[PDB]
């Protein structure tokens, strides 16, 4: 037997091991101290996900930068969200977020980070903003705090979710107080989110491409 | 054979010292020992059984049996009753022996 | 350890082995977790036959009265019928009557057997008034014991007399449910009834 | 004679109209009502057997070939279901079969899914190969629990189960219950995919059968169970 | 004054319509209802006798001749039922009589089978021969519990019971309850066959009766009993 | 109709059927009577329910025979002992008011 | 079988017509009635969270900006709600804002007052000022709990709450529940009055924002609660 595959064979011969094998399990000696990792532990780490845009063209309620559903680690060209999840179809995992926005001192404007949890994004309806403010959020006052921490345990209707197709949480950064512009200083403070993934499960195999 | 399978195992435990994960030593090899085990077991176990049934005055010697193959929990009887015409049983044991007519007139 | 048809021992089955390995799904470690409250009988017998529905039938032409005695097939049955093989049980009948605005009455009972003349009220009666609810339970007996053929069907008869008359039309309904089925069931589940040959 | 007396109950949250149900029933919890007729009660006997059982899933648990025309065949003419393992197919990456998928299979699980609709549990499958004692061969069995459109050697990716024939048959591979939620719909919603793949040939000698084959029958258990009834049906059948 | 209160019962599984039955009754389990009128209760006395009894089968248990025209006869004219044991019939293998079969017999078992339909138990039979003290003779009695169409000396096969007359009559032969199932139908479904067979003659002297005869009456018991009622009937009578 | 007729009803689940409805249940409610049922749950695939499907379901209503005049029905709902929690509150701010 | 028996209940204070209610319900105290269908009962699981809660006022208790067009604005265009604290307004006795009053505020308290109508509790308010770190300033906040028509420096009379900005925001001032009776109507009956008043300027340096501002969001709690339902509504919305 091996993972997911049994081999039933009817006419064995013999184990046939070479000498006193006692095989390991570094080593060490050492072989590049990095251990081990993932997947178990490489598939889960912070990662970049964002970009640049700003200035004054944005009224307060004007959207900013939406960060994609769990598909966004898959279609990311780097970590697991590519190798292993391009094998298996099923994903269940928590989520951990650090969002970074650094401005140049002397200016003030607010950023808002909310994690809608798949509420049929319907049309959000137009007066519902507060509303939008009851959720597991985070309100950055850029005058001082230059980074912001967030932790989302995922909740979704189903007990599992298809890898790239059926999603769950969608980050949205909305502006709050369009930014103030002293004359004069740089016009763009951009944005970044760097993520990390908790103890993570793939299940239910399927052929390569699908 | 027998010890070799457990040698595949003892290799597995060779790499099991790695809790990862957990392990049991990809892929579930934790059994390469087989089910006691590639031998023999039943099928051509032959003689693999030989049978030699018996009935009154007639023996049946058959060389390649399969299986008893009973339907569910048969517990078969032996009225009943419930009752099925109270007469029991009879002969032969007891019908063959009773008074009978044998005669005539003159 | 991988079975062998036409080999030992019986009609039982097994634990089907605790393979894979693990792995982590992958082969086993399947432990049952009861989701419901748990009545759990949804998989079990009794309950299911405990529910009812069945035949929606037996329209009625007014003229005149008498009977005709109708043969309850027991199946049918024909809606939840997907379930069976076996023989027996001690019914629970539901009767309904749609007729003249509270004008009239309906007498009903069963049965047994072949035929009669006769005064029906002897073998029983159950005066059900106009526009009322569908309520009886019968027990059994001769009813020659021996259980019941299983696909007669279904060994029986109902007897329905609509008494007087109100000059307009008349209609009835018959639902069935059999409770605490002894059933066992017996000799399961031969009559594979895989017809599907629908 | 006025107590009181009795006065009163007067709930009645009703509407004395079922009350006596109709409606009809659910979930039993309504025993022999407006009794009765009358009175005593019966006293049966076997046999039969001492087989009084609930379950249900005990009556599933019986290996039953999949339909007739699955492939289809039987006759239809020969095959002689299971296709044929017959030399020419070599190329260790091939064979033939197919699911799509499903749950029909009409060996009485048709009728289960034609009365209940929901469940959880696996579909233990059996392949059984028939050939004489001389010739031998190996072959695998792919099954994906999702599943997709055909879909090649990823059958090497997914689940496996090697096959040697042999002395003697038959075989087995299981599936664990794989899906989101907990219940699944029992109609044409979803299930997996199944091939048999010849890897090495099934050889033959100069006195031999030269043609060897399969039959495949599934069953559900032993973890399984069904939830809730429904009217369905297949008309009727 | 609201408790609560009372609120509530509201079952009602009803439909307050029998409820008070009608329907009618079965199985009693409905005593004096919507009482009453009123009130106390009576205090009777015998006699009569101290004969308060259920049963039923106690009132069967009474030997009663079979109808009138069974053979028929009585008068009808003479016979004088039971045919005649009268010299000429010798040939030790003969006599006359016949069942077909049955259960009518109209000595009140007519009315039993005309109200109940089912039962289990035997039909204890009596033959009673009348002749003076001088003459003597033997004769047998065949009965088959199935039964068939006449059907000769197999009456030597089946049950027996020898008869000597005698001092003094009468006689008896029983039957055990013989059939499949447990209950039997009480209408014209089935029963056995009955002859009386002269083996030796019933002789006579020069001062003697020269003609001697029979009467035959059955009854049911003591193991018996009846199951369930039915309306029947014989119109009415 | 003045005490003329009956109404059969039950639910549900799922997609479609042919069929004899009385299988999945029945509740014969007579003319001019009171509005009474409680359902429990089950497949009903567990996983809770979308929340704004809506609302995941179906009712099935068959008015049996016919009395040649018109006919009318009413449906009220109340959900008891809500497990609800409720879960993920109280996101769907539904501040629509955008009425 | 007459006991008695049963005879009787016969309250019935009814009228077996709800009885089974309809009517409809109030106040629950009517559980799963004419059961049921059937039978058992479910066994759910998280997650979710281990969040099974009543309340209600736990779901109020969340600071939520007041509408969109309050002032109105947002956009509407800028402001950019909260007006603007911007130099020119000095004269330590001024500023701008206003209530009238009220309870809309449509951050979901709209829906509360659109289902319940009555309550008791305060409206904890927050002002939050945004400016960079350099510039600084003080300003007050008037609120009268009655209230009147605008209505000047009596805002110096009534409640107060000084404001320094700062490192760092935001702020708070509460109100105790103030009214006669105990409940209050939740429609357009009454509430207070609210200004923000610039006393000293919010200064600016030669490299600075030069324009600084506010947002104001209220919430109700933690003493609060609601009494009785009503149909309302806002159509619907």
């Amino acid at each position: 037997t091996t993972v997911n595959t049994t081999n039933l064979t009817q006419h064995p011969s013999a184990p046939t091991i070479p000498f006193t094998p006692d095989f390991r399990n570094v080593d060490n000696f050492h072989s590049m101290a990095y251990d081990i990792t993932t997947g178990d532990k490489n598939p889960s780490k912070l990662i970049r996900l964002d970009t640049a845009s700003w200035q004054t063209s944005y009224s307060r309620q004007y959207k900013i930068t939406t960060v994609e559903l769990p598909k966004s680690f898959w279609d990311d060209t780097r970590k697991p969200a590519y190798g292993q999840a391009k094998y298996f179809a099923a994903v269940r995992c928590g989520f951990h977020f650090q969002v970074q926005v650094n401005v140049n001192q002397g200016t003030a404007g607010s950023a808002l980070v909310v994690y809608e949890p798949k509420p049929v994004i319907d049309s959000r309806q137009y007066l519902e903003f507060g509303s939008l403010t009851n959720l597991p959020h985070v309100l950055m006052n850029l005058a001082e705090t230059t980074q912001a921490d967030l932790c989302i345990p995922y909740v979704a209707d189903t007990n599992y979710v298809k890898t790239d197709s059926s999603d769950l949480g969608q980050l949205r950064v909305y502006v709050w107080t369009p930014l103030s512009v002293p004359t004069g200083a740089s016009n763009e403070v951009d944005v970044t989110v760097m993520g990390s993934l908790l103890q993570l499960d793939f299940q239910n195999p399927r052929p390569y491409g699908e | 054979l027998s010890n070799v399978e457990t040698e595949a195992n003892n290799i597995i435990s060779g790499n099991e010292v790695g809790g990862e994960i957990i392990t049991k030593v990809a892929d579930d090899a934790s059994n390469l020992l087989g089910p006691n085990s590639f031998a023999t077991t039943a099928q051509p176990e032959n003689k693999d059984v030989v049978q030699a049934t018996t009935t009154v005055n007639t023996t049946n010697l058959t060389q390649h049996p399969s299986a008893p193959t009973i339907p569910f929990t048969p517990d078969f009887r032996n009225v009943d009753n419930f009752h099925s015409m109270a007469y029991d049983i009879t002969t032969g044991d007891k019908n063959p022996s009773k008074l009978i007519r044998l005669d005539t007139a003159s | 350890q991988s079975i062998s048809p036409n080999e030992l021992g019986l009609t039982s089955a097994q634990d089907d082995g605790p393979l894979g390995n693990e792995k982590p799904n992958y082969f086993l470690n399947f432990r049952t977790m009861n989701v419901d409250i748990f009545t759990v009988s949804h998989t079990k017998v009794d309950n299911i036959f405990g529910r009812a529905w069945y035949v929606a039938s037996h329209d009625f032409n007014n003229g005149d009265t008498w009977r005709q005695k109708l043969t309850f097939p027991k199946e049918g049955h024909g809606m939840l019928s997907q379930f069976f093989a076996y023989f027996t049980g001690e019914i629970n009948i539901h009767i309904l009557y749609m007729a003249e605005q509270g004008f009239l009455r309906v007498a009903h009972t069963y049965d047994t057997e072949d035929n009669r003349k006769t005064f029906l009220s002897s073998n029983g009666v159950i005066t059900i008034p106009a526009g009322e609810q569908m309520t009886l339970s019968v027990p059994f007996y001769s009813n020659k014991p021996l259980r019941t053929v299983r696909h007669d069907s279904a060994l029986g008869f109902l007897m329905c007399r609509p008494m007087m008359h109100g000059t307009t039309r008349t209609t009835a309904e018959v639902y069935i449910s059999l409770r605490c089925p002894n059933f066992f069931f017996p000799v399961p589940a031969p009559k594979p009834t895989g017809s599907r040959a629908a | 004679t006025k107590y009181k007396w009795t006065r009163t109950k007067v709930d009645i949250a009703e509407g004395p109209g079922t009350m006596n149900m109709a409606n009809v029933l659910s979930t039993t919890g309504a025993q022999s009502v407006a009794l009765v007729g009358e009175r005593a009660f019966y006293d049966p006997r076997t046999a039969g057997s001492k087989s009084r059982f609930d379950d249900m899933i005990k009556i599933a648990q019986l290996f039953s070939v999949m339909s007739d025309n699955t492939t289809p065949s039987s006759s239809s003419g020969i095959d002689k279901y299971g296709y044929f393992d017959w030399a020419a197919t070599v190329a260790p990456q091939n064979m033939v079969h197919r699911n799509v998928v499903t749950l029909d299979q009409f060996p009485n699980l048709n009728l289960f899914m034609n009365t209940y609709s929901y469940f959880r549990g696996s579909l233990i499958i059996r392949l059984s190969i028939y050939a004489s004692t001389f010739n031998r061969g190996r072959l695998r069995m792919g099954f994906f629990p999702n599943c997709t459109h055909d879909t090649q050697l990823e059958l090497d990716n997914a689940i496996y189960t090697i096959c040697d024939i042999g002395s003697d048959n038959s075989f087995e591979l299981t599936i664990p219950y794989s899906f989101s939620t907990w219940m699944r719909k029992t109609h044409g919603h979803q299930l997996g995919l199944f091939q048999v793949e010849v890897l090495n040939r099934l050889t033959y000698n100069s006195s031999s059968p030269n043609k060897v084959h399969c039959i495949v029958q599934g069953r559900l258990g032993d973890d399984a169970k069904f939830f809730c009834p429904t009217g369905s049906l297949v008309s009727f059948q």
